[PDB]
Order: C-alpha cells, then structure tokens, then sequence
C-alpha cells in the first residue's frame, strides 16, 4: 500500500547535444592494453623484482643522496676562491 | 556492604551469562537495585547520616517506576510476537 | 573489621523523632525540588504504560 | 640513565600476557575444555606480544643507554614480526614489521602515553616574551636570540658566523 | 603622470597602526587566559546571597558543644 | 515554563482526539518559540560569569547552562516541526509520518529530564534526572509498537539503560561511602590530593558515557538506532548526547584521566573505522554520532573547555539535524518505501539525487563539508578549537589520532555526496506537489547558519568573555 | 555600523528564502513578500546580538 | 524575623543597587511597570496569532481552515502564562538590581520608610519558624533563573533580603 505518490510525472534523463560523427576507430587490442597499464595498482604484488626496485628506489638511493646532503652541509665555498686557498671550509 | 555487594555481583553475573530467560534478567535487575540500597543504608546507619536514607527511599520509589514500566514494554514487545523465546 | 562499637547515651534529644519523621521532614523542606520531580517521575509511570499498552481508537 | 632489568620485566609481561590471553579466551568462549580449542590462538597473540615488545623495549633502551621513541619505534617492530608471523607471507611480515614500528615510534615520540603529562604542557608551562636576559624555555619566545646559541645550535658554515660579515671586513 | 601611489610615510604608518590593533589584541588574549584562571569569590563562584560556606546541620536534637570553628 | 505545558499537555491530550495530533503540536511548537523569545533576557542574570545555587543547592544556574538550556530548546521546536507539519499531503506521506497520542508529552518529560541533569549540583539530583530521562527515552524508543524492530530496541535499550543506570548509582553511593557526601562542590584540590577518588570519579564518568555509546560498548545504541523510527532517531541520537556530555564538561572529574584518554582514543578508531563498511544511512550516521562523541570526549581531560566545547556542541546539533532533514526530504524523490517507520535505508536508494532536486544536494554538500571540517563551515572552527584546548594542554598523540580520525571519517562522509551526484535514468519530468513552507524555510535556516555562522566569530568570542569570565 | 550589521542580517534572510524556494523547486521569486518577511526577521536577530554585542564591550570598559 | 543565617549585605548583581535580593511575590507582582503589562498582553495576543498564522503558512489538511475555538481558548490560556512569566522575571531583575530600578529603589525605599513608622517587620511576620523560613528562602532565592525549567516563587515573609 506503500507506492510513491501518483502525482509525479518522471521522464528521461536525455542529455542533449549534437551527436558528432565519430572520429576515431577504437582498437579493442590498444583499449585492453590501455585498461591494463593504467590499473596496474590494483594487481601489483610483492616478488623478487618488485621487491627490490621497492627497496632500491625508496630506501638505498634516498639513503645515499641523504649521506651525501648531510655530509657535505656547508663544506664547500667557491665564491672568488683564489690560488692555494682551500675551497674547503672542513 | 557484604550482603548488598554479593548480591548485586551474583545478580550481575545472572544478567551477564543468562542464557535461560528474559525474567531472569528483570530479576537480576531488581536485585542489583536491592543491594545498591543494603550498601547505602549500611552506609547511612554507620555515619547516622539522613542523606543515605533519602537516596534509598528514591532508589525504591525510582525502581518502582522503573519495574512498571519495564513490564510494560515487555507486555508492548509480547503484542507482536505472541511467544517469549528468549 | 574486628573491633566492637562504642554505645554511648545522651540527652539532647527531647522529642521523638524517628528515621520516618526525618526522612519527611527533609524530603518535605531540604528537598521539595525531589519530592515535585519525583512527583513527575510517576506521572511518567502512569502515562507511559498507557501510551504503549493501549490502542487508542 | 639507569638501566632496566630486562629479565624481570619480560618475565612479569609474560605472566600479564599469559592472563590476558585467559581472559579474552574466555570471553571468545563465551560469545561464541574447548575454549582453547576453539581459541584461535588468542593466548599466544597476547603472550607473544607481550615478551616481544617488553624484551624488545628494555634491550634497545639499556643498549642506547637513553630513553625516547626510538625504543618503542623498535618494540612496536618486533611486535609487528610476531603479528604479522602469523600470516605466513614475507610481503606481510615486512608490512607487519615496518608499520607497526612506525606507530610505535609515532607513540613514543609524541611522550609513549595517551594522556598528558600535565607539568610539561604548555598550560602548565613557563609562556610568553621572557624577561630580561634570561635563558629560553621550551614555550618561551623572545625578540632576539644570543649568536653563540645560534652558532652552537646550527653549526657553523652555510652563512652562519660568530662575526657579522660587514663588522668582520671593516677595513681598520 | 598617471602613477598616483601613496605616499611611503602613510604607507608605513598605516602599517603600525594596523600592527598596533594587532598587538592590543594579543594582549587582551594573552589577559582573559590569564583572568580566566585566576579564582573567583565564594560568592560570584556560588551563592551571592547565603554567602556562607559554614553549615548549621540539623536543628531537632541541637546539642550544646557540637558547635566547632 | 516547561512543567507548565507538560502539565497542560497531559489535560489536553487526554481530552482530544486522536485527529488533533498535530493541531496541538503547533501549538506547543508555538509555545516554545514564544518562551525563547521572551524569556531570553534572563542571560542578563549570568554576567561575569556570576553562579546562583537554587532549590538548597540542588540545581546550579551559571551562562553555560542557560546555554545549553536554550540550545535544548531550539533543538526540541525543530524536531517537533517535523511532526507538527506535514512534509507532503497525500497518503503516503499520512502513512509514513503520524505523530502518536502521546508523542509529545513524552518528548517534553525528556527535555525536562534532560535539563535536570544539566543543572544538577547535587548527585540525588543527577539520578533522579538520569532516571527520568531514561525512561522517557525507552518509552519513546516503545511507543511505535506496530513496528518489530522497535519494540526489540526498546527493550534492548531497557536492559543496556537499566544496567548503566546500575552502575551509576553503584558509583553515586561508593562516592557517599567514602565522604559521606552527595555534592562535588565538596572537593578540593586539597581533597583530591589526600584520597584517591579517582576510581570511583572514573567508574562515575564511564557510567554516564556508555549511555550515550562510547567504545566499546556502542553497538547496541548504533542498533537501536538503526531500528526505530526515522523521526525518532532524529531523537534519541541527539538530546542524551548533549545532557551527559554537558554534565560531564561542567563537573571536571576526568582531568587527564588516563582510562579517558585511552577510551576517547579507542571511540575515535572504532566510529572512524567502523562506519567504512556501512550501506545502510542511519547506521553511517550513527558512527558519525559516535566519532563527533569522541570529539566532544576528548575536551573532558582538561579545564576551560567551556568555549571549545559550546561552539562544537552547537554547530553538530545542527549539522546533525540539517543531515536528518535532508535524508527526510529526499524521500519524495525515491522509487521504493521500504516501509512505513523508516521509508528509506540504503545510501544507495540517493543516487541521481542531484538530477531531481540540485539544491537539496547542494545543502547536502555544505552539511558534509561541514561534518569533514572544510573552512570557512562551522565544522571546521569546532574542530580548531578542539585542537587547541588539547594541544594547549600537552595531548599530542591524541591530536594525531584526531587528524587520522577526520580523514577516515571523511570517506563515509563523502559516500553519501558521491551516490548523490551520481546520474539515475528517470528523471522527475514534474509534479504539481509542494514540499511544505514551514519545513523547507526550517532546513535552509539550518543550511545559512552553518555555511555564514563563521562571520560572527569575533562577535561570538567578544560575548563569550564577558558571560563566561 | 549598525546599518551594516542590519544590510548583512538582512542578506542572510534572503539567502534563507531564496534556498527555500529553490528547495521547494520554485522560481527564485515566487513569493516576493517571502522576501521582505524572512529579511526583516533575520535583521531583528542581526539588531539583537548587535544589541548584546555593545553591552558586552560597553561592559568590559567600564571595568576600567 | 531574626535571621539565622549570615547573608551578603548590599552585593551587586548588576550595576545598579540591589534593592531585594528574593523578592515576595506580592511585591513583585506590585512593582511591575505597564511595559511589563504589555509584554503580558503581546504574549496573550501572540499565541494564537502565532497557530493562525502557522495554519496560513502549511495548512494542516491541505486545505485552509481557521483553528477551532477550543484551540484557541488554549493558545490565550498558555500565552497568558507565558507572558506572565516573562514580566515576573523582568520585575524581579529590576529588583535584583540588574536592569534599570530607580523608580521601584525610590518605592521600596518609601515603602519599607512606612512600614517602620507603623512598627511592622520590614518583610512582614511569617507563620513559620525560623529554621522553616530559612529553608524556605534557600529554597526560593535566586529561582527565577530556572524561569525556563520550572516556575517557583517567593510566597514566605522571611528575612534574608540581602540588604543591610
Ligand atoms: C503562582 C500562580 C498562582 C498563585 C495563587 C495565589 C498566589 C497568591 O497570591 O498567594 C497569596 C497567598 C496568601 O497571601 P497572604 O495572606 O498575604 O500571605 C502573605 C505570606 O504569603 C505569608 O507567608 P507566611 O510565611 O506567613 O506563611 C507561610 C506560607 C507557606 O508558603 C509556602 O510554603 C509555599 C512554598 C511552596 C512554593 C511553591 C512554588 C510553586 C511551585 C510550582 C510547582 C513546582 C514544581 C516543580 C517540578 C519540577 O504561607 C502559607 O502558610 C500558605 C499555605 C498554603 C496556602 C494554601 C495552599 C494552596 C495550594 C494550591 C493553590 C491553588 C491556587 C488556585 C489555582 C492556581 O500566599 C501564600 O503563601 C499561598 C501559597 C501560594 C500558592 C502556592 C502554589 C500556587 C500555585 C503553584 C504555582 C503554579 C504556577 C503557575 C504560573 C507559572 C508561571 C506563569
Ligand atoms: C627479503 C627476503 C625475501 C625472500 C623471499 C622472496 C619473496 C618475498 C619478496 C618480498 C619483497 C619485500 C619488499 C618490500 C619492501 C622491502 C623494504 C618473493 O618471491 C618472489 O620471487 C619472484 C621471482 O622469482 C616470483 O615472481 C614470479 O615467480 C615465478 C612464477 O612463474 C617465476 O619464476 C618468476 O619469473 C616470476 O617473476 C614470485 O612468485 C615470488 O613470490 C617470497 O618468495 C617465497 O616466499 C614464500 C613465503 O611467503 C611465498 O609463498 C610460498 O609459495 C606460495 C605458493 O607459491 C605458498 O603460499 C606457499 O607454498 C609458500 O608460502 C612465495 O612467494 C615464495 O616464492
Ligand atoms: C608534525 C608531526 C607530529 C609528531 C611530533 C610531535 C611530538 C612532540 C615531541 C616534543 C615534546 C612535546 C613538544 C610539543 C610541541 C607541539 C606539539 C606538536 C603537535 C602535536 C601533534 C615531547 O617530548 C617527548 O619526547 C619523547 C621522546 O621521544 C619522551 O618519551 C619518553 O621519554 C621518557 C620520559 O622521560 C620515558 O622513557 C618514556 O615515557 C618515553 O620514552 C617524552 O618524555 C617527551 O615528553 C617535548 O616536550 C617537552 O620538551 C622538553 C625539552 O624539549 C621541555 O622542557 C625543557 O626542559 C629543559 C630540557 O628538558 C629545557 O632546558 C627547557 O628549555 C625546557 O623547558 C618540556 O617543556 C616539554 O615541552
Ligand atoms: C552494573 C555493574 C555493577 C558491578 C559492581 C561491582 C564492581 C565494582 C567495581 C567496579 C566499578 C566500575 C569499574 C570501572 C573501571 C575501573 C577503571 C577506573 O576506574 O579508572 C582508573 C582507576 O584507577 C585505579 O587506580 C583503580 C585500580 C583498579 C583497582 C585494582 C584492580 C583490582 C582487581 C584485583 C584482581 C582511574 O585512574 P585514572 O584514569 O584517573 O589514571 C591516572 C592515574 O591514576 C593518576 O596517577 C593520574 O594522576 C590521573 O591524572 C589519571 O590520569
Ligand atoms: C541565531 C539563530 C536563531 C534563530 C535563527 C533561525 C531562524 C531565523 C529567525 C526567525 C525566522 C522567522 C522567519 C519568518 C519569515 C519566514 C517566511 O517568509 O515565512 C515562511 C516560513 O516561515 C516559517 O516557517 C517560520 C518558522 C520559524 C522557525 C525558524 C527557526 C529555524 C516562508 O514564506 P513562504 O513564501 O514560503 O510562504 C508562502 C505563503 O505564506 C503561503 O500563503 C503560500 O500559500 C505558501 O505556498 C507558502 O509558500
Ligand atoms: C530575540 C531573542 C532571540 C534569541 C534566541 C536564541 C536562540 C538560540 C538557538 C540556537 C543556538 C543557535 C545559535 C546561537 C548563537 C550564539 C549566541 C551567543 O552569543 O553565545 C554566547 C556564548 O558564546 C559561546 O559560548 C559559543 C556559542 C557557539 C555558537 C556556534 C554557532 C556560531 C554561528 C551562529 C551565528 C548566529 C546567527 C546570526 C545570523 C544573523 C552566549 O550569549 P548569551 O548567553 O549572553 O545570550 C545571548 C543573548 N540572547 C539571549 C538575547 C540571545
Ligand atoms: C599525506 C600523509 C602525510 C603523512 C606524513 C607522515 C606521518 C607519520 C608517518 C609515520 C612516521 C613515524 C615516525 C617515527 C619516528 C621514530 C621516533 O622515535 O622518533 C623519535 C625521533 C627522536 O626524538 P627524540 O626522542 O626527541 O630525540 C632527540 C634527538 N635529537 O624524532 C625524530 O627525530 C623524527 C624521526 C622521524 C622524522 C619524520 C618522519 C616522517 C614524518
Ligand atoms: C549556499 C547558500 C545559498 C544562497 C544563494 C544566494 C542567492 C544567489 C545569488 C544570485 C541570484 O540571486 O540570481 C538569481 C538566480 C535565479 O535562478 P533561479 O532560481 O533558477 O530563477 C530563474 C528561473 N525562473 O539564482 C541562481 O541561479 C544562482 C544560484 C546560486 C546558488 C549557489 C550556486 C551553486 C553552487 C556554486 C558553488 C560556489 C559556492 C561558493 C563558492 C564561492
Ligand atoms: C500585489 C501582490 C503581488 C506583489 C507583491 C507586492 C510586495 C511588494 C514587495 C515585494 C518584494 C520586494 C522586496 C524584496 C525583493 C525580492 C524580489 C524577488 O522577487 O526576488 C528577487 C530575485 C528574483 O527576482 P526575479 O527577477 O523576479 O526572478 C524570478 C525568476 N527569475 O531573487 C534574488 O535575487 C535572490 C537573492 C537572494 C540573496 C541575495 C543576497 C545579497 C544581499
């Protein structure tokens, strides 16, 4: 006995515009391999190979740029340095 | 304070691991109420203190209410269903 | 919780006066404020059984 | 620094674990002789635990020598390895492992306790400008600051000098 | 001739006022946080009339020297 | 005033019919904006933060109870609008929405229990009050007893209610027993440092809180919620949250309370977490109820949270009233009543709103941003004044966990925004139907408040310190 | 100023009538006199918290 | 009419001069002005103006109709206690000395001038003991601020005004 009210008259949701010709030739082939590359995430998984690009781009190469910044803080002064004068601050 | 705590903790645990009936869990529920009162009133005797007093008598006016109309709730939720089945 | 209670008398109470007597003398005067809310405490207990037990019409 | 006595301390966090395991597998029981049966292990997730970061804590901070969020960084990682043992995957152990040292170490560095401590709060703490020369606190805030605390602070180099440039170059 | 800015002077001192509004309002902050803590009288704080914090008990059996201050 | 009309509502509801429901709903609707209005002045009283004990010291009157007293009362005109006033005049809108006989007599008992326990010096008072207003609520969650769901949740909150009342009165007499006393205004700062109350203060407080469903003890309130009546939800879910959470701020017995902290933390996680999984629309926002509890809770650790926790408590009342109200108007527009007590359950049954009514989302986004804490919305300055109280006073891992908190909570608060502006195949073409004025000027009244409330911060906080210092 | 705190309360009721008849799915101009009743009620609240507001700051003067 | 108790003498709850701090109801009654008469008017007025008008706004069965006598016998019922309300509480925060009092300062002070050149106990002889009159203004002191909540009123000829 629960039915919404008689008194609304519903159509469709049509959204206009001037149908184009189409223009491209879509590639099922090209489509599938597109899909696949760009929702890589959601199938990746922890192997190998992929463990170690992990551990080699975001644990060893920040690690060294990190020794090397913090080594070199302040160590180097080239403005006008002369002959025999240590460029050197350390 | 002996008699009203065991009661109220036996009582509690009557609530607690009920898995007979519904009327056992009213009845754990008025117990407590009694031995929170038995506590109090010890309490109340030992200081010679009215404040106890007053608190137990509205402890035993308030569980009246609250008996009459936890029954009547369960009357209400009976209605529908015709059978308790716990 | 061994040890036994002093009971001692004195005589500064002339009138008889027992645990009901103070009990309404407080809850009559100290407290009235509790007495008129419980007072609507069981106006509850009245209609409250009412509404859910009774089919009105 | 005085250290802790490792041994005793896991050994009275293995009884605490050992009954915590006994109460939640009795509530399992009850929810759900074979409430250890039917236990899911729950004894040894708590006994595990316990040991874990208890020997953990207690063997980094008497190694360092210090007390800070480093060593809870390290018992929330070996808390982790037992948790995440239980999957029986390596991509899950490391996941394991690695975070929950993270959170633990976020723990530990915010004071390793989920209250406050009241003294050293900012509401119960020296605040505002200071007076006249005296030496910043924590919460204090000042116009000026001494050059030495500077220089001892950040380090010389990198345009940091005991000597303001122009003063230091001024010809006489 | 058509570069009409104000003056640097204004400029500056139209800054220091506004930089003056701003420190007032530190100050009154940094004074009602302090206020705030600061305590108040039995009065203001509960009862202004009846300001005594003393009781006097029950009055039925009022024995001589139960008194105490 | 209040004692007034429950007396006069008795007389009247008994001597009227049961076609006068909503005739004499306006009328106490009426009444109550009338008392608003003119017995405003009393504010006056409160000035410099001046506090009077009244009734021989049961009942305290200071600025922060006339505050949440009158914000009690604009809560209670808004709700009984919705009964007062039909949303729609056809008959499935007479079948959906009746107000019962005895609604509103119900509804002002537990407003005026609700405004014992704020007011309450003395602990008989608070009971008495907590007890009072305990009742009410199980009769409201009961008095649709056609509906099955409601009659389980009535006599689940009857047990869940009865045991906490239990262990607050417990509470209430090992207090007694200790000092042999009945009043906070008792202790000292002397007192607290020479016993050790702390026991019996928190086993207070953890009675008072699981009333309103803090972890781990929320589920059966979320239940409860989720199966009554969808105008009895807007409810029960709002007026106990207030008068236990304004009772606990102005008592201060928690004070970096250590059990607090950890239970604040764990409420936080469980209604951020929890609620991810949710499909059905008054279970999303009852995890939101329960993370917004953890909000409120955490200003229970610390003293002068008078301003924070006013200005929280006012917006998410309304917040939370707009988001009921919305979920209410969006009910002309779905395809399936799923039944007469509540016509609409799942998030899903939105999608495409925005296709048939585009303002009615527009309302919804702003009470979402708000609820998320998108400035310049009221949510977003309830949050930042939290968030200085506690890092005022040195919570620094709980101000983590509240970041964390709002950004998890963000994702099912913005699940109902996306089904929203998602597209539906049958677009309303027309209909002759108007939603009822009274309402809809209601629900946009909300919406302005919460979208412009922030140009009047300043004035606000310039009020504040002279009612409140 | 006063007429300023009046204009902006005003404003708000405007904005209150126009959200309710685009809510209710009507012209922005349905009922004009919806207009000047919702603005003149929201300036009288506007006035009121003016009102308060000044006897706040006269307040907090005086005690000086 | 000797009090029992101390109490604040001349405290300020307000800025002007306290001139009762717990008023009896006949002269709180008796001191209210005829603004306080129209505010009881407006309200008496505005009750059920305010149902008819609520009526015009969403009528309740679709179709206007206007509200029946018993309704509105109510509305003027309850609007009548309303707005007595409101202008007992304006009376007594003039007596409090919280809004503007010199003309109900300059009527007590005659007042209570008469009542001593008659003899009379400046509140009046109570029919209760002393402990009782104490209770009672404990009881009645400072109870409009709960104006809201619940009505309560000072009807007991006790002697804790506050004043000197
Ligand atoms: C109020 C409106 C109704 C007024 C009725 C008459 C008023 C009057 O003129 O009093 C003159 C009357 C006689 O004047 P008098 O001869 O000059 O004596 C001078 C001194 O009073 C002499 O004082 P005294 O110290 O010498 O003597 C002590 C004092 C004793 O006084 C007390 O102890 C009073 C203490 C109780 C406080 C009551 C406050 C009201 C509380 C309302 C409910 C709160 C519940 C909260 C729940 C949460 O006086 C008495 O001994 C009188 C004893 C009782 C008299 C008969 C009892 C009548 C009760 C029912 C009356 C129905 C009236 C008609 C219908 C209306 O004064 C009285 O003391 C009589 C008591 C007053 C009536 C009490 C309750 C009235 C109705 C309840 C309030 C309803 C609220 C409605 C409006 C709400 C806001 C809009
Ligand atoms: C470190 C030491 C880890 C040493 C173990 C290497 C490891 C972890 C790598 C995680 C990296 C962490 C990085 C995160 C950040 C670091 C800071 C990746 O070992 C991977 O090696 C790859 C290459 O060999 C394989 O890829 C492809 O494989 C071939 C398919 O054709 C191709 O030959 C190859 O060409 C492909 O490429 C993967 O299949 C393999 O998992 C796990 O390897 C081993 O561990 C066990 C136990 O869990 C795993 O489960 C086992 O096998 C399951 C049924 O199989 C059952 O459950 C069960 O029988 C058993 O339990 C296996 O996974 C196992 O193999
Ligand atoms: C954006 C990323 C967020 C994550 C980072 C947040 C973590 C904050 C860490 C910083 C901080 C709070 C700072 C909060 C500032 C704003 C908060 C920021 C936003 C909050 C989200 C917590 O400092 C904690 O550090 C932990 C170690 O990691 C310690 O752990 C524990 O260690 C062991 C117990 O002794 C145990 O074994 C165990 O209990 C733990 O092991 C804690 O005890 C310690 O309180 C430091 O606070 C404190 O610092 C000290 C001296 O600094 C201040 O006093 C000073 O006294 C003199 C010297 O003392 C100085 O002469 C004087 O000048 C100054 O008065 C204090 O006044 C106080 O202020
Ligand atoms: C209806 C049901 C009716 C049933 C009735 C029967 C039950 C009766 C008792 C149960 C009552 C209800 C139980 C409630 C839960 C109990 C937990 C509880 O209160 O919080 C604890 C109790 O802190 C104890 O020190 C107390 C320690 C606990 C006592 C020891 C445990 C004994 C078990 C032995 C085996 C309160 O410390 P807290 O948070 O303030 O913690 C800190 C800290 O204590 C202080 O040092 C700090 O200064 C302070 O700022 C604070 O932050
Ligand atoms: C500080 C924060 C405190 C308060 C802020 C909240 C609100 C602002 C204060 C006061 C609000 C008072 C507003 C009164 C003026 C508002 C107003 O135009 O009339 C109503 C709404 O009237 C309330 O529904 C009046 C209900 C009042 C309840 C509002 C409370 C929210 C809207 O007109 P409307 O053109 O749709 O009304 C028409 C017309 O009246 C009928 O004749 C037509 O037949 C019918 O179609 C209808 O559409
Ligand atoms: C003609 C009489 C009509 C008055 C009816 C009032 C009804 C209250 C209903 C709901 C509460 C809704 C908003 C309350 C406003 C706080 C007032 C105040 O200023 O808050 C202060 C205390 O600040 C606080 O703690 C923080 C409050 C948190 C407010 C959060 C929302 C902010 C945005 C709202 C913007 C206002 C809209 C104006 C649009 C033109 C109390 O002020 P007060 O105790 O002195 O009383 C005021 C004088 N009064 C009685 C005559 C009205
Ligand atoms: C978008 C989402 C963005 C999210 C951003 C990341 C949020 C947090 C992720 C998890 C990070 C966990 C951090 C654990 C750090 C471990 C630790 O114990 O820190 C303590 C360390 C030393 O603290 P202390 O005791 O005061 O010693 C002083 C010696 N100078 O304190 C430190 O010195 C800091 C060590 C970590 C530095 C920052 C790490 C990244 C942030
Ligand atoms: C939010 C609070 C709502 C307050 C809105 C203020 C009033 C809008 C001002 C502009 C205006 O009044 O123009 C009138 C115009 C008429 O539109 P309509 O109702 O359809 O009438 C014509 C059909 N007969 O009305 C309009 O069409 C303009 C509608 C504007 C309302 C919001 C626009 C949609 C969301 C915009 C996102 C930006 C949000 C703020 C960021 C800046
Ligand atoms: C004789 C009976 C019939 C006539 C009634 C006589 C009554 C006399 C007074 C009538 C009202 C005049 C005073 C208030 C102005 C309201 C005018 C109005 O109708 O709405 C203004 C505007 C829509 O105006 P309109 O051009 O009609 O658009 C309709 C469809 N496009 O809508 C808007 O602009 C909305 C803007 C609101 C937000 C603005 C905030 C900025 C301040």
């Amino acid at each position: 006995e629960l039915k919404p009210s008689s008194a609304i008259q519903r159509g469709p949701l049509n959204k206009g515009g001037w149908d184009a010709p189409h223009a491209l030739h879509n590639d099922g082939a090209i489509d599938r391999y597109a899909h696949w590359r760009t929702f890589y995430q959601e199938r990746f998984k922890y192997t190998r190979a992929t463990g170690k690009s992990t551990l080699i781009f975001l644990v060893a190469f920040p690690a060294l740029i990190g020794y090397v910044a913090y080594q070199s803080e302040g160590l180097f002064e080239f403005a006008g340095k002369r002959r025999g004068e240590s460029v050197t601050t350390r | 304070m002996f008699i009203g705590t065991i009661i109220l903790v036996l009582s509690f645990l009557g609530f607690v691991f009920n898995r007979r009936n519904i009327i056992l869990a009213f009845i754990c529920l008025e117990t407590m109420l009694l031995g929170i009162n038995l506590i109090l009133l010890r309490n109340s005797v030992l200081f010679d203190d009215i404040s106890g007093s007053l608190f137990a008598i509205v402890i035993i006016i308030l569980a009246g209410v609250e008996s009459a109309i936890g029954l009547s709730l369960l009357v209400s939720y009976y209605r529908l269903r015709g059978v308790i089945n716990s | 919780n061994d040890y036994n209670t002093i009971i001692t008398q004195d005589w500064f109470n002339i009138e008889n006066t027992t645990l009901l007597t103070t009990i309404g003398n407080v809850l009559l005067t100290n407290n009235a404020f509790i007495l008129l809310v419980l007072a609507i405490v069981l106006l509850l207990g009245i209609i409250g059984p009412i509404s859910i037990t009774m089919k009105h019409k | 620094f005085h250290p802790y006595n490792t041994l005793g301390l896991a050994t009275q966090s293995a009884m605490v674990g050992l009954g915590a395991g006994v109460v939640a597998a009795a509530a399992r029981n009850s929810l759900a002789l074979t409430t250890f049966s039917k236990s899911g292990g729950v004894v040894t997730i708590f006994t595990g635990a316990s040991i874990a970061y208890v020997f953990t804590y207690c063997s980094a901070a008497n190694l360092r020598e210090r007390k800070d969020g480093w060593n809870h960084m390290w018992a929330g990682a070996a808390t982790g390895a037992v948790l995440g043992a239980r999957t029986k995957l390596v991509p899950a152990f490391i996941g394991w492992t690695v975070l929950c040292g993270a959170a633990c170490g976020l723990f530990g560095w915010t004071g390793a306790r989920f209250n406050a401590d009241r003294k050293a709060s900012l509401e119960q703490s020296p605040k505002g400008f200071v007076q006249e020369d005296a030496h910043q606190t924590f919460w204090e805030v000042v116009h000026r600051r001494p050059l030495s605390l500077t220089v001892e602070q950040l380090g010389e180099g990198r345009g940091i000098n005991a000597v303001p440039i122009a003063t230091a170059t001024e010809a006489p | 001739t058509f570069f009409h800015p104000k003056s640097r002077e204004d400029i500056l001192n139209e800054e220091a006022k506004i930089v003056q509004a701003l420190n007032n309002q530190r100050e009154l902050t940094i004074k009602m946080h302090e206020l705030k803590r600061e305590e108040k009288d039995y009065a203001h704080s509960y009862s202004p009339l009846f300001s005594d914090p003393v009781p006097q008990g029950g009055s039925i059996g009022k024995a001589p020297g139960s008194s105490r201050e | 005033m209040l004692i007034l009309a429950i007396i006069s509502l008795i007389t009247f509801v008994s001597m009227s019919k049961l076609s006068d429901n909503r005739a004499i709903i306006r009328l106490i609707n009426i009444y109550l904006i009338l008392v608003l209005v003119l017995d405003s002045f009393l504010y006056l009283l409160f000035l410099n933060n001046q506090t009077y004990t009244v009734m021989g010291e049961l009942l305290i009157f200071n600025s922060f109870t006339f505050y949440i007293d009158m914000l009690i009362y604009f809560i209670m005109i808004v709700i009984s609008s919705l009964y007062g006033y039909n949303l729609y005049n056809n008959n499935l809108y007479k079948t959906l929405f009746e107000p019962k006989k005895e609604l509103i007599i119900l509804f002002l008992i537990n407003i005026l229990g609700a405004l014992l326990i704020v007011h309450s010096n003395d602990f008989i008072t608070l009971f008495v009050a907590i007890e009072l207003q305990s009742y009410s609520i199980y009769l409201i969650t009961a008095i649709y007893n056609s509906s099955y769901k409601a009659s389980k949740a009535s006599m689940l909150y009857f047990f869940m209610g009865g045991i906490l009342s239990i262990l607050i009165a417990y509470s209430i007499n090992t207090y007694y027993s200790v000092l042999n006393s009945y009043t906070l205004h008792s202790l000292d700062s002397l007192i607290i440092n020479t016993l050790d109350l702390n026991l019996i203060l928190i086993a207070l407080s953890l009675g008072l809180l699981f009333k309103i469903g803090i972890a781990p003890l929320h589920k059966w309130l979320i239940s409860i919620y989720e199966n009554t009546p969808i105008l009895i939800t807007i409810y029960i879910s709002l007026i106990p949250k207030i008068s236990i959470l304004s009772y606990l701020v102005l008592s201060n017995i928690s004070i970096n309370s250590l059990v607090i902290s950890i239970l604040a933390i764990l409420t936080l996680l469980v209604g951020s977490v929890g609620g991810l999984l949710q499909i059905k629309i008054k279970r999303l926002l009852a995890f939101s109820g329960l993370t917004n509890a953890g909000y409120m809770m955490l200003l229970l650790l610390l003293n002068n949270n008078e301003f924070s926790y006013l200005y929280y408590i006012t917006q998410y009342s309304i917040s939370h009233l707009a988001i009921f109200m919305i979920i209410i108007f969006s009910i002309y527009y779905i395809n399936y009543i799923n039944n007469q007590y509540n016509p609409i359950i799942y998030v899903n049954q939105l999608k495409g709103l925005i296709h048939d009514n585009a303002y009615l989302v527009l309302s919804m986004a702003i009470v979402v941003f708000s609820f998320i804490g998108i400035p310049p919305l009221l949510g977003f300055f309830g949050k930042l004044n939290i968030l200085m109280s506690i890092l005022n006073n040195g919570y620094y891992f709980i101000s983590i966990v509240l970041i964390v908190a709002s950004l998890i909570s963000a994702l099912y608060y913005l699940y109902l925004l996306n089904v929203s502006i998602q597209d539906k195949n049958n677009i309303l073409i027309n209909s002759n139907e108007t939603v009822s004025s009274v309402l809809s000027y209601i629900l946009s009244s909300l919406i302005i408040l919460i979208t412009f409330g922030f140009i009047y911060n300043s004035l606000i906080i310039d009020i504040f310190n002279v009612y409140f210092n | 100023a006063l007429f300023t705190s009046l204009v902006g309360a005003s404003g708000l009721g405007f904005a209150t009538k126009f959200l309710s008849n685009k809510i209710r799915l009507k012209p922005a101009g349905y009922y004009p006199l919806g207009y000047v009743f919702s603005g003149v009620a929201w300036a009288g609240l506007g006035l009121v918290l003016h009102n308060v507001h000044q006897h706040s700051l006269e307040v907090l003067e005086k005690k000086k | 009419s000797t009090p029992l108790v101390k109490t604040s003498v001349n405290y300020s709850y307000g800025d002007y001069p306290l001139i009762d701090a717990d008023p009896h109801f006949k002269r709180v009654v008796g001191y209210m002005r005829p603004s306080d008469y129209g505010v009881i008017g407006l309200a008496t007025a505005a009750l059920p103006a305010g149902i008819c008008f609520a009526e015009w706004l969403d009528p309740v069965k679709g179709k206007f109709a206007r509200p029946s006598v018993k309704f509105l016998r109510v509305a003027t019922m309850l609007g009548f206690a309303v707005g007595f309300g409101a202008a007992y509480a304006r009376s007594s925060l003039r007596f409090f000395g919280v809004t503007e009092n010199a003309r109900e300062y300059k009527k007590d002070e005659a007042q209570m001038a008469a009542r001593k050149a008659a003899g009379l106990e400046p509140y009046g002889t109570s029919s209760l003991t002393p402990e009782l009159q104490e209770i009672a203004a404990k009881n009645s002191a400072h109870s409009i601020a709960g104006l809201f909540i619940f009505p309560w009123f000072n009807f007991v000829n006790h002697p804790y005004h506050g004043r000197e």
